[PDB]
RNA sequence: AUAUUUGUUACAAUACACAUUUUUUGGCACCCAAAAUAGGACGGGAAGAGACUUUUAAAGUGAGACGUCGCGACCCUCGCAGGAGUCGUUCUUGACUUUUUGGUCGCUUGAUGUUUCUCUCUUCCCGUUC
């Protein structure tokens, strides 16, 4: 019915929880009312930081059911 | 560029495998009929996870995917 | 008159005590001043309804006796009661303070009534009473009360408490 | 109805001194509030009961009462509560 | 829903947040819609494990939220009427 | 389900006949014919009581090895002795053989 | 085409069709032939029930169903059954329904 | 803006083969070509393997429901 | 303890204390002012309590005392999806 | 159709709401919403006992039963007696309805 | 001279609408194992010992990690006012603005819940049961 409004976030480095174990962090581009959240250059967030880290595709959408929490590390 | 309801349309009375999403497991069976959830319908199945099942409804919740 | 459940039926239920939990019952017309001569009966009426509190305070009770199994009830005011033994088994898990300034309770009929616990209340007040005078009747109160947090307002000293242990040992 | 209380242990604290209040206070009356909203501390609290004889008779009675080392000293207070 | 509508009118103060996941969120709120996702502002979070951070923006989904804290004052608001 | 008048031909003795003889089987018949009259819906209650049980297509009775249906048949009747029974007000220790064929009989 | 355009009537039509040809016609085929059916839930209790009644969201009325249940640990098993004469059973739960010959 | 099924249908028409992520409950990750959606987000993908989680085994072409989906990445 | 109505509603119920059981295991003890549709209701004030994993072994099948950690929180709203099952503690003031 | 509609006319009935969690309430029946929503007058409400060398049952049916208020200190297995249980709809498994009453007449 | 009843309108309110990621047609379920007899079990508290840890024989009881409110204080701190002010209005109401004691440190083991790994006996005191 709604959008859920993320309009100041669009275009800043985002970090949102996928599920409960997962976090990934990307550059976040579009979303929809269902708040699926497409974004670009994708990576998936570990406990060592530059180790574990591996990158995931140059387009990642996410299905909104998964989403927990998302916060923007950005202005 | 086929969509997911004319490709249940397609193969209607075809053999087809359906995994569910708990066990792994699979009914291996000619699709009957579909409802607009996808509910299914299944002749002659087979449940693999060795059984031989006369008639099938599956309902759509649990289905994980559908292949031929 | 005498505690009956008509009495406490009647009783104004509807003011909660704020300080914790709900329901701050006072029986019969008011609990202040009832004059429940025998012990409290009829506690079955209230049927632990509900840290419920119930303030029994300027009543003739004689024994801290006769409760129904109440899980809610935590504090008993029992203030101008002419309290004499308060020994009992239903209210032993449940209530964490019990007032008892200004009754009858005896040093050794005190003592003799709880029969000791391994744990206990948590708040007490002797205050007023014929015992408190008696000598060594705070090393006594503290050996009796076995696992205690206050004595009279003045927490048992941890060291009081260290040497009490001692005593029982 | 309400009573100024003043010169006591500021080392206890606020919850379980509000307790011994309301332990203190028991006899007299039904006190309507627990503790002071201000909570300062230090002697400061404002004893709320329901009937105003039963103040008076705290007041008379608990005038310099030993509650935690210091004596209590009681007084009415200047204004009336909010809850009364 | 009047319990939604008391989440309207709860913008702009501190509230506190308990995700399904086992989380606390206590912060600022700053927007919230009938899907009764939020999004808060200057917000503490605890982790299910007790593990406490700090980030400046959060937007959390509506779904997984579990109950939400509200100043109190809100209780006597026109709503409840 | 007809609309129309029409003969219809089916058969009242399904499995109970050919698997047991033709006195009995009329009499198991007559225990159940009294009994549904007295079974309003525990008749689906005690035919369907167990649920292994399913009806052969070409048949009408619940098709089983008839053990169960001598213990149906026995608690079909108890249900015939009751009812006959608490209308005329007699115990149940009080009825006799003489007295629960003219039950079956009467 | 979509639900929302069609009128109060067609949603009627609709629902006949959908249990009259389709999936849901497994169920009543069986409703109305008496054959037992086996229900499998999420809880992976299977129930033998004959079918009363049934509905769009498959919550169906059973009678005479039994409940077959069976429970392991550490791989010590034990099969329990389970007779109720009458069942009212929510469709949510149910994963896989079967017709028996 | 990007909408996100907008970025399905350019998975689609430009025929970039994509791993997809299900629930964490069921253990594998499916990827193939993506070659036609719903509303929904179920998806048909042709030439998919489950890989368990590189010896998994292929499946076809399979359409795969949007329940399970987590991730649809290339 | 307390009696409810034989035919009461949660409309007809307003201003009662509560006691709300979530699918975790944990319960919300206040005051209902209002719900809605989905069935997710507002408590006044409101103390979570919960039960220990050592009290949870405690009440397995064998007088029991069981010490069950609770936490105050006023004036929150629930969420209808998390809600289980409600009954009522107390009568209004 | 909605099946809901008949559980309507099962008004003041002994009834067993045997829940998700495996827990099962034995009670007399009143107004059911149309989201299913069962509402109940006075309920025994218990988890049933796996035997299976003494296998836990359910954790967090056994904390949302002592938490209650209904559970008795005395009962010695797992039980809870209450008066106004009111039952959310999503939470129902399966309801076992007594069996004196006729279908027949009611699933019309 | 002789408040009740009837009709209409509005509000609040109950019974008839929706299985597709944001609430009600389920991501569902699983760790596993422990009492039987004909003075005896079971719980709680205290003491001793074994095995554990620490120092170079002598010291207490499985170990390592978040918080939670508490026992001490060589510190701070004055001491009586959810409410307060303003304006409208008449003997206490509305509309518009200002914004919680505890601020901290030890704990010479507060006291106490999560989460991973590995493998108790003796003596006294108090309650319950046959």
């Amino acid at each position: 019915v709604s959008t859920p409004e993320l309009k100041k976030y669009m275009d800043k480095k985002i970090l949102l929880n996928i599920n409960g174990s997962r976090k990934v962090a990307g550059i976040l581009r579009g979303y929809d009312i269902f708040l699926n959240v497409v974004l670009d250059d994708a990576m998936e967030i570990n406990g060592e930081d530059p180790a574990n880290n591996h990158q995931l595709g140059l387009q990642t959408v996410i299905r909104g059911n998964s989403i927990i929490s998302l916060e923007a590390l950005d202005a | 560029p086929v969509n997911p309801k004319p490709f249940l349309k397609g193969l209607v009375n075809h053999r087809v495998g359906v995994k569910l999403k708990f066990n792994s497991t699979e009914y291996r069976g000619t699709l009957v009929s579909t409802d607009n959830y996808f509910n299914l319908q299944l002749n002659e199945a087979e449940e693999f996870v060795h059984g031989t099942l006369g008639e099938i409804f599956i309902r759509c919740n649990n289905v994980l995917y559908i292949r031929e | 008159m005498k505690f009956t459940p008509s009495i406490v039926i009647d009783a104004p239920q509807y003011y909660v005590d704020h300080f914790n939990g709900k329901y701050n019952v006072d029986k019969c017309v008011i609990l202040r001043d009832l004059q429940l001569e025998t012990d409290s009966e009829s506690m079955p009426s209230s049927l632990k309804h509900l840290t419920h509190i119930l303030d029994l305070t300027n009543n003739d009770l004689i024994m801290i006796p006769d409760l129904s199994r109440r899980d809610d009830i935590h504090t008993l005011l029992l203030g101008r009661n002419n309290i004499v033994e308060v020994d009992g088994r239903l209210l032993p898990m449940n209530v964490q303070n019990l007032t008892l300034s200004n009754n009858s309770i005896r040093r050794f009929e005190d003592l003799q009534r709880l029969r000791r616990a391994p744990r206990t209340l948590k708040n007490l007040t002797l205050i007023g009473n014929q015992v408190c005078h008696l000598a060594n009747y705070r090393e006594h109160v503290l050996r009796l009360v076995p696992h205690l947090e206050t004595l009279d307002f003045q927490n048992v000293t941890a060291e009081e408490r260290k040497s009490a242990m001692s005593f029982p040992r | 109805n309400t009573l100024y209380v003043s010169q006591l242990n500021e080392k206890i604290n606020m919850q379980r001194l509000r307790v011994n209040l309301f332990l203190l206070f028991a006899t007299f009356g039904e006190v309507l509030k627990v503790s002071m909203n201000f909570k300062k501390q230090r002697g400061q609290a404002f004893i709320t009961m329901r009937t105003i004889d039963q103040a008076s008779l705290a007041q008379i009675s608990l005038n310099g009462e030993r509650f935690f080392g210091k004596p209590l000293k009681v007084e009415f207070s200047k204004s009336e509560t909010k809850t009364l | 829903g009047i319990p939604v509508k008391l989440l309207n009118e709860a913008q702009g103060h501190i509230v506190s947040l308990e995700l399904t996941t086992g989380a606390t969120y206590r912060g600022k709120l700053v927007e919230s819609e009938d899907s009764m996702n939020v999004q808060l502002r200057d917000v503490i979070a605890t982790e299910p494990q007790g593990a406490v951070t700090h980030m400046d923006q959060i937007f959390v989904r509506g779904s997984q939220i579990k109950f939400i804290v509200v100043p109190d004052l809100l209780k006597n608001a026109p709503l409840f009427k | 389900k007809a609309t129309e008048p029409q003969m219809v031909l089916f058969n009242i003795y399904d499995d109970w006949l050919d698997r047991i003889s033709s006195y009995t089987a009329f009499s198991r018949l007559t225990l159940l014919l009294r009994a549904l009259k007295t079974n309003e819906e525990s008749a689906k209650m005690i035919l369907l009581s167990d649920p292994t049980i399913t009806i052969k297509s070409y048949h009408l009775w619940p098709s089983f090895t008839d053990e169960q249906w001598i213990t149906i048949e026995s608690q079909m009747r108890d249900l015939i002795l009751t009812e006959y029974g608490r209308k005329y007000n007699v115990n149940i220790s009080a009825l006799t053989q003489t007295e629960i064929k003219d039950i079956i009989l009467g | 085409r979509p639900k929302h355009e069609l009128s109060r009537a067609e949603l009627e039509e609709l629902e006949e069709f959908e249990f009259k040809h389709g999936p849901m016609s497994l169920i009543n085929d069986a409703m109305v032939t008496r054959t037992p059916v086996i229900i499998s839930l999420r809880n992976n209790h299977k129930i033998i029930a004959r079918v009363k009644a049934f509905d769009r969201h498959c919550n169906m009325v059973l009678e005479n169903v039994k409940e077959l249940w069976t429970e392991k640990k550490g791989k010590n098993v034990i099969n329990r059954e389970r007779f109720i004469s009458k069942l009212f059973l929510r469709g949510d739960s149910v994963i896989v329904v079967l017709k028996t010959p | 803006m990007v909408p996100p099924i907008n970025c399905i249908f350019n998975f689609l028409q430009q025929q970039t083969p994509v791993t997809i992520w299900l629930f964490e409950q069921i253990g594998i990750r499916i990827k193939g070509k993506i070659v036609g959606f719903d509303e929904f987000m179920n998806v048909v993908i042709d030439e998919a393997v489950e890989i368990p989680v590189e010896k998994g085994t292929p499946l076809g072409k399979i359409l795969l429901k949007g329940d399970n989906i987590t991730l649809i990445t290339s | 303890k307390i009696q409810v109505a034989h035919s009461s509603r949660l409309a007809n119920l307003i201003d009662y204390k509560l006691r709300v059981l979530t699918q975790d295991g944990r319960v919300y003890i206040g005051q209902l002012m209002a719900f809605d549709k989905h069935m997710n209701l507002v408590l006044n004030e409101c103390i979570e309590e919960r039960v220990p994993k050592t009290q949870l072994d405690k009440l397995r099948p064998r007088t029991l005392n069981i010490k069950v950690e609770k936490r105050v929180l006023g004036l929150t709203i629930l969420r209808g999806e998390q809600i289980l099952s409600t009954v009522v503690e107390d009568k209004p003031l | 159709m909605k099946l809901v509609n008949f559980l309507k006319k099962l008004r003041n009935e002994q009834v067993t709401i045997e829940l998700k969690n495996g827990t099962t309430v034995w009670g007399t029946l009143q107004s059911v919403s149309p989201q299913m929503n069962a509402i109940l007058t006075d309920v025994k409400l218990t988890l049933p006992q796996p035997r299976l060398n003494k296998l836990n049952s359910n954790g967090i049916a056994m904390a949302s039963l002592y938490l209650t208020g209904g559970q008795q200190p005395t009962a010695s297995d797992n039980i809870a007696s209450l008066q106004y249980i009111n039952i959310r709809g999503n939470t129902i498994r399966q309801i076992i309805l007594p069996d004196s009453l006729n279908l027949d007449s009611l699933l019309v």
